[PDB]
């Protein structure tokens, strides 16, 4: 079954728009925008722990992806925790100040192969 | 709720309405004098509840009732279910919207819904 | 103040572009012979040589020696393939950088007002590095009192102050317009210089009424969503116009809408 598609709460003001308060959203969206780091972390969680896309890790991370994709359309933050946060990447990836680590999944494979015949 | 004394023999006066002078009139039974009424209130009390004197320490009257907790949510900057949500109202925004806060006391978070 | 005079703003834009690159300094391009050389000469012809200076490989000295040396179609583009020159700049905590009018594709907003070609700029706020700004650099947290509050920095006000007053070059004053979806995402918006003719707040009204929004983000998105590149087309009064009514299914007590942004089209319609 598919997840629910029910966004948040539209917030509603009492006056009209003075052309500060989207000063504030339009400076605010650069600070707590977690966009481009879940799918990153989803994918190093379904790297790493097996039956990926199962557990409630996975759940989680889909659900905080579809609140931070709601965030241009409704003035939520996705409030990404810290615990969630991977510290780890595969090697097929241009991340190489940060720790490598050899990934044994299909892409991992992937990866090997291609890395096979460009040598 | 209000009195006042008559400047001819100093003593109380009770309000009455006349139907011809259509005015406020205070008057006593000791004097026969009537004098004209100001500001046409004859009654102002500020609404407390303040009615069980002596008596709201010993039996707890809960008179501010504890914020519910709930454990189903999780918190972000730690791991602990345990939470307090309510209702208020935002800044300029209309409506009531829901709030939460950590329960945990080395966390001490809080967002919205 | 200094230049006190009828010098174009072009000219003094590509001057401006030239000096914040590292090719030439601000006193070598302050003294009073470059301008008084400036000042009077072929436009063309000037604007050919300001950017082959810009396009020298290595950083010149002395401008003057240089220049020394070396010695209508904007809407024809428009209707042809929407080909405008924008402004683009680039606003960092330090400094702004101007990178001069970069041919672009040209949005919707601009056809109606095609003769204020140079009013558009586009303003994009950006680390020293040119890079996307940190959230550590805005709003940093701070535990005060039984809970934690974030603190805004300085270049959070900064922002808010560029946004407020508009930022200023020449014999002019940008103005903030709106921002599109994609520009939310890249941390830029567009700013219009306001004239005598048309003002920031008359195409603001002129693109609609945006005062029915109660949402701040849906406010913005709105205003914003129309500015994409698109193709003209004729036009069609609103005389002809239907109203089918639409289809919702409520099932599990969640509401399920079919139509979103459904619609219909005839074959003639198609065909021209
Ligand atoms: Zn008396
Ligand atoms: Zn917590």
């Amino acid at each position: 079954p598919p997840m629910d598609y029910a966004g948040s709460r539209p917030r509603l003001m009492d006056h009209d728009v003075t052309l500060e308060e989207i000063h504030k959203f339009f400076v605010d969206y650069m600070i707590s925008d977690t966009l481009g780091v879940i799918s990153t972390a989803h994918l190093v969680h379904a790297d790493r722990d097996p039956e990926k896309a199962r557990s409630q890790k996975c759940l989680e991370l889909a659900n905080l992806h579809s609140r931070a994709v709601d965030f241009a359309k409704t003035g939520a933050p996705a409030e990404m925790p810290y615990a969630l946060k991977p510290r780890e990447f595969p090697d097929f990836l241009e991340r190489f100040e940060k720790p490598t680590y050899i990934s044994e999944s299909v892409f991992g494979k992937l990866y090997r192969a291609v890395k096979s015949s460009l040598a | 709720s209000t009195m006042k004394f008559c400047r001819e023999c100093n003593n109380i006066l009770y309000p009455k309405e006349d139907k011809e002078q259509k005015i406020l009139l205070y008057a006593c039974r000791n004097c026969d004098h009537q004098e004209v009424a100001d500001n046409s209130c004859v009654y102002r009390n500020e609404v407390h509840h303040s009615v069980s004197e002596r008596t709201q320490i010993l039996t707890d009257v809960a008179s501010d009732p504890t914020l519910p907790r709930t454990k189903a949510v999780r918190c972000s900057k730690c791991q602990h279910r345990e939470a307090v949500f309510f209702q208020a109202t935002a800044r300029g925004e209309e409506g009531m919207t829901l709030f939460f806060v950590c329960c945990n006391p080395n966390c001490g978070h809080r967002w919205r819904e | 103040a200094i230049l006190g005079l009828e010098f174009p703003y072009e000219i003094l834009f590509q001057l401006n572009a030239l000096v914040h690159a590292q090719k030439i300094s601000l006193f070598a391009a302050s003294d009073m012979e470059l301008i008084k050389i400036l000042r009077g000469m072929s436009l063309e012809t000037a604007l050919v040589i300001l950017k082959k200076l810009h396009q020298q490989s290595s950083i010149c000295y002395d401008p003057v020696f240089f220049v020394k040396t070396q010695m209508a179609s904007a809407y024809k583009r428009l209707t042809e393939q929407n080909i405008m020159s924008c402004q683009r700049a680039y606003v960092t905590p330090s400094k702004i950088y101007l990178l001069g009018p970069e041919l672009e594709t040209a949005n919707y907003v601009v056809k109606n007002f095609a003769e204020h070609v140079s009013d558009f700029m586009r303003v994009t706020f950006v680390e020293e590095d040119w890079s996307k700004l940190p959230a550590n650099a805005l709003s940093v947290n701070s535990k005060e009192g039984y809970f934690v509050k974030p603190s805004r920095t300085n270049i959070y006000n900064r922002v808010l102050s560029i946004l407020g007053e508009g930022i200023t070059v020449g014999p002019k004053r940008f103005e903030f317009l709106a921002f599109s979806a994609s520009q939310l995402r890249g941390n830029s918006v567009w700013m219009f210089a306001s004239n005598e003719k048309v003002k920031a707040e008359d195409i603001r009204e002129w693109m609609g009424c945006f005062r029915k929004i109660r949402s701040i983000s849906k406010c913005a998105a709105r205003m914003g969503q129309l500015f994409s590149a698109s193709r003209q087309t004729l036009i069609v009064r609103a005389q002809d116009v239907e109203q089918i009514p639409d289809i919702e299914v409520t099932t599990d007590g969640a509401d399920y809408c079919f139509s979103d942004g459904i619609g219909k089209i005839s074959l003639a319609f198609a065909k021209q």
